[PDB]
């Protein structure tokens, strides 16, 4: 009875988020000496987050609020956690004027836990500081290759493949492909007015359609039970008020509210589909660092598994 | 010959265990496993490349170019536009440093994702259990 599930989906999506949530729902959480070697993960990106905002600041000529900042941001690129570096990284960050060019993230390239990690410098700063499982589901890293994960679920034996991402990487899924009973397709909501790391010029949305019209209809996943998350809603919910989904979608006439922009994604990604006589895509809105709304998404997801190999 | 003490060595840091040509081998294989090889195969590319003499560089250059960094290159490594663009450029009159950029690039990627789970690996354990 085993269940062969890809984790798809463009780069900084959410995938290997969603195999922690694996490992935590399934094989019981993350411990304290675990959580503790992800310290250094957290530190690295706090810091290389208030570096691209500073780097940004300097080619987009955004000014310091205060300029004595000039001194704490020279001493960033040198220190670059000791309660100096802390202090500099407090001080830039109330700045008003990296705050200004942080608003305008989307004309260059932060990692989403930026802000997550620079409003808790004070307790994430603390000599005994440990990661929560939070803190741990926040981190990046950039996964290259295709990792293979086991685990078992209402007594069905998943063999889980997390891949890479970025253009660079697609052209290795063709090794993961044969035989998958299930793909959960992963899309960043909150991606609708940035661009690839790989290509300035492409929305990253337009991307992960393009990626998903060709996943949804490929004929190795006829028989495949596709499933989309719409991940990093709550993302998408802030950023939605502040930025219009017309950058995205120019011909989108309706309100910028959560619900609607929401829907009119969906129904996007949902016509791609071009067998709608024989296929369905599953579709869930996701926050893959909130381990309740995964489990809740899984469970369903493992129940369309069922109904579909029965 | 290789010794125990030297294997348990590379989980110090990714640089030791690159600083020899046995445990290149090993991590290699690792990531021959994980489908992600091409970052190591880049690296070395890129070290060779720093030893390649005044004359031949071009050459060489465009060759690395061609396998590893364009759009289409069939072992392309993972790095960002901004990286890419600036490689480009160096290729045209390229110095030994002309690839320092993106190999730096990569040994994060490689020390940041493959690296950590290499040490936790079949590969890397039964090769280490199997010294003592
Ligand atoms: N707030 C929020 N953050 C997310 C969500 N999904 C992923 N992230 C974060 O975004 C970053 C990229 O996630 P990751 O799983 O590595 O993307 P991948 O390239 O598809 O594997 C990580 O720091 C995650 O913690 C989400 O639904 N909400
Ligand atoms: F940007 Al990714 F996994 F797809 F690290
Ligand atoms: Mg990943």
């Amino acid at each position: 009875r085993e269940v062969k599930l890809l984790l798809l989906g463009a780069g900084e999506s959410g995938k290997s988020t969603i195999v922690k949530q694996m490992k935590i729902i399934h094989e019981a959480g993350y411990s304290e000496e675990e959580c503790k070697q992800y310290k250094a993960v957290v530190y690295s990106n706090t810091i290389q987050s208030i570096i691209a905002i500073i780097r940004a600041m300097g080619r987009l000529k955004i000014d310091f609020g205060d300029s004595a900042r000039a001194d704490d941001a020279r001493q960033l690129f040198v220190l670059a956690m000791t309660a100096e570096l802390a202090g500099v990284i407090k001080r830039l960050w109330k700045d008003s004027g990296v705050q200004a060019c942080f608003n305008r993230s989307r004309e260059y390239q932060l990692n989403d836990s930026a802000a997550y990690y620079l409003n808790d410098l004070d307790r994430i700063a603390q000599p005994n500081y440990i990661p929560t499982q939070q803190d741990v589901l926040r981190t990046r890293v950039k996964t290259t290759g295709i990792v293979e994960t086991h685990f078992t679920f209402k007594d069905l034996h998943f063999k889980m493949f997390d891949v890479g991402g970025q253009r660079s990487e697609r052209k290795k899924w063709i090794h993961c492909f044969e035989g998958v009973t299930a793909i959960i397709f992963c899309v960043a909501l909150s991606d609708y007015d940035l661009v690839l790391a790989e290509d300035e010029e492409m929305n990253r949305m337009h991307e992960s359609m393009k990626l998903f019209d060709s996943i949804c209809n490929n004929k190795w996943f006829t028989d495949t039970s596709i499933i989309l998350f719409l991940n990093k809603k709550d993302l998408f919910e802030e950023k939605i008020k502040k930025s219009p989904l017309t950058i995205c979608y120019p011909e989108y006439a309706g309100s910028n509210t959560y619900e609607e922009a929401a829907a009119y994604i969906q129904c996007q990604f949902e016509d791609l589909n071009k067998r709608k006589d024989t296929k369905e895509i599953y579709t869930h809105f996701t926050c893959a660092t909130d381990t309740k709304n995964v489990q809740f998404v899984f469970d369903a997801v493992t129940d369309v598994i069922i109904k579909n190999n029965l | 010959v290789l010794s125990a003490a030297e294997v348990m060595q590379w989980s110090q840091s990714l640089e030791k265990l690159l600083a020899n040509q046995t445990g290149q081998n090993v991590f290699g294989s690792f990531l021959k496993s994980e489908f992600s090889e091409e970052n190591i195969e880049f690296w070395l590319a890129c070290e060779d490349y720093k030893k390649t003499e005044s004359d031949l560089l071009p050459c060489k250059a465009e060759e690395i170019y061609k396998a590893f960094v364009h759009s289409d290159a069939a072992k392309q490594i993972n790095i960002d536009f901004r990286t890419r663009e600036s490689t480009a450029k160096k290729i045209k009159a390229p110095t030994p440093t002309c690839f320092d950029e993106a190999q730096k690039v990569i040994y994060t990627l490689m020390e940041k994702d493959s690296y950590p789970r290499f040490l936790k690996s079949d590969i890397y354990l039964n090769l280490l259990n199997d010294l003592q």
